């Protein structure tokens, strides 16, 4: 499981 | 076992609730793509899909860590890993659809990963119900 903040950050 | 069954019934209920939010986010995402919305729109909707599906990954993570039965741990860890893999796939294809916009093929790749996520999350929930029975 990945950190959600990091997944979102990569689309931001 | 008693503690596993109770844990599974509880998180089945949580999964069902989160699956509602996910279905709304996936629907909204598909609609964005079907009305040819630009990256500022479909990238936002991608993030909504990822955030809402991540709730299910987290449930899988929480369940897998606390379940006693080897087969329960195995199945839920499988789906947690699978969903996590698909979330990275959605980040990858979304970026590619934006970088190459407008590209019908890039968009269809993104749409396909999101469809696969929808299917796999429904399957995860089905399996929880089966495990809880």
């Amino acid at each position: 499981m990945d950190d959600l903040d990091a997944l979102l950050a990569d689309l931001e | 076992g008693p503690s596993d069954r109770q844990l599974l019934l509880f998180y089945l209920e949580q999964a069902e609730a989160n699956l509602t939010t996910l279905t709304d986010a996936v629907d909204a995402f598909f609609t964005a793509v079907a009305t040819n919305q630009p990256p500022k729109i479909f990238v936002a909707h991608s993030k909504f899909v990822i955030l809402s599906a991540h709730k299910l990954v987290f449930i899988g993570d929480t369940l897998s860590r606390q379940a006693k039965a080897a087969d329960v741990r195995s199945q839920v860890t499988h789906y947690s890993n699978l969903l996590s893999d698909l979330l990275r796939g959605i980040v990858a294809t979304t970026k590619a659809a934006a970088l190459q916009y407008p590209s019908p093929s890039a968009a269809q790749d993104m749409v396909d990963r999101v469809k696969e996520l929808g299917h796999s999350t429904q399957q995860f929930r089905r399996v929880l119900g089966q495990l809880a029975a």
